[PDB]
Formats: structure tokens, C-alpha cells, sequence
């Protein structure tokens, strides 16, 4: 009987480490809203009647 | 973040804040309620 592993082959359900500094790979999922965040925040009140602070 | 339901954009003006205007009017003066005085009134009133 033959399996991923006893060919060194990678499983058909498998997944990769996330990114590092270093590294490559997925992103976390956390990190996906963060960025979803940044582009088209609409986080709050921008202006209010043309004054901001 | 939001202010009475609103966000981005946006300009309150007294209605918005359930307020009344600089240039607002009151309910007139009746046997019931205080208000302002009526036009009649001062006519009568001034020429008493
Ligand atoms: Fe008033």
C-alpha cells in the first residue's frame, strides 16, 4: 500500500507555514483582514463639516 | 466612528441634533400656552 508520505510526495490535503521575514508561503488569515482593513477602511468619521483632529 | 448614525462625510446642522435654528419661530401665544405675542394682540394692545 502506498501513501504521500511512503513516495515523499507532498499530502493532497496539505498546507504551508505562513509567511516570514525570510520566508515565503501563506499569509494569516488575520493578516488578510488587516489588509482588507487598510484598503477601503471607512473607519470612522474622516472629516466632519470640513475640520479633522 | 459615527455620530447619531453617521459616517465618512459628513455635515450635523440643528435638525440633525434635534435643535432649533438662530432663525426660528415659536408656537403663538394662546389661552393655554406661552408664546410669542401675536400681531393682533400688539395692534390691540397699542392702541388701548
Ligand atoms: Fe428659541
Amino acid at each position: 500500500l502506498l501513501d504521500a508520505e511512503d513516495v515523499h510526495a507532498a499530502k493532497k490535503s496539505h498546507t504551508h507555514e505562513v509567511a516570514t521575514y525570510t520566508t515565503d508561503g501563506f499569509m494569516s488569515s488575520f493578516d488578510k483582514q488587516k489588509i482588507d482593513q487598510l484598503v477601503s477602511p471607512e473607519a470612522g468619521v474622516t472629516s466632519i463639516n470640513g475640520k479633522t483632529g | 466612528t459615527s455620530i447619531n448614525g453617521k459616517t465618512g462625510i459628513v455635515d450635523l446642522f440643528a435638525s440633525d441634533l434635534d435643535a432649533a435654528e438662530i432663525n426660528h419661530t415659536h408656537a403663538e401665544a394662546t389661552t393655554t400656552e406661552s408664546g410669542f405675542l401675536s400681531i393682533d394682540d400688539k395692534e390691540k394692545l397699542d392702541a388701548i
